[PDB]
């Protein structure tokens, strides 16, 4: 008549369900800071449909992908030949990207920087999704850690 | 360390309206990438298709197919090898007749 391995179990239960819920969250947050960045950078003018791209596919990690096609049209629209976008565009997209450097001189060479800039974004989105899961896989736990044994003690009541 | 960069233009530097032009970037052995600067903040080109000129140096190059009087104006060179670049080749001057 003891509550030996329901416990044990219930906390294992409880951390188990607790991490899968908070890895989830994680990663949709994850998700949505590169999202955030892909267009505080300015990116969106360089791909626009950038967002829903990355958005379909989870994986926040796999922006990396898109660094050679972001070469290529950089280069395309902020080029010599006068390019597409505006010149206030292309000094702040050169700046977000790493090749230019605010001051005016060159920073490294447009092949170096873009993956350098989005290596560097999801190691920030990498932060704050491991900080998000740590959260919700305590507080998921908790409240799960709480509710079996607020029903175990009923139980065992009678 | 590293000598500067030389641009020139291809035919020459005068080249009518509609024409084409292509700007040859050199410096030294051993060139990552190139960089032609118009105004180096806003537009530049970079490649890594680099060829060899000679025993001595590489070039790349780079062409806009229809000029428009817009193209006219200063440009410069730099090189990026490895870690760090070049200072600033001297001014080429496109000039295009109306």
């Amino acid at each position: 008549v003891w509550k030996a391995a329901a416990i044990k179990a219930a906390t294992e239960y409880a951390l188990t369900e607790g991490a899968a819920k908070g890895l989830a969250a994680g990663n949709a947050h994850g998700m949505n800071i590169v999202i955030y960045h892909l267009k505080e950078l300015l990116i969106d003018k360089l791909v626009p449909n950038i967002c829903k791209t990355v958005s379909s596919t989870g994986d926040y990690t796999r922006v990396i992908n898109f660094s050679k096609l972001i070469i290529q049209k950089r280069g395309a629209m902020c080029g010599a030949d006068g390019g597409t976008l505006s010149k206030d565009m292309c000094t702040q997209i050169n700046i977000n990207l790493g090749t230019v450097l605010r001051n005016g001189k060159a920073n490294l060479p447009d092949k170096e920087a873009v993956p350098k800039v989005l290596n560097r974004l999801v190691s920030q989105a990498d932060k704050a999704a491991n900080e998000v899961a740590k959260d919700t896989s305590q507080s998921v736990a908790v409240k799960i850690t709480e509710q079996q044994t607020a029903a175990i003690n009923a139980t065992y009541t009678s | 360390d590293l000598p500067r960069p030389s641009i020139s233009a291809e035919p020459g530097t005068v080249i009518p309206l509609g024409s084409h032009v292509t700007f040859v970037c050199r410096g030294p052995v051993g060139v990552q990438t190139f960089r032609l600067e118009r105004e180096s903040r806003s537009t530049y080109n970079d490649t890594e298709d680099v060829s060899q000129a000679s025993p001595s140096e590489s070039e790349a190059r780079f062409r806009i197919d229809s000029v428009s009087e817009g193209n006219a104006g200063p440009y410069r060179c730099i090189y990026y090898k490895p870690p760090k670049w070049s200072e600033q080749s001297d001014y080429l001057e496109l000039l295009v007749k109306e």
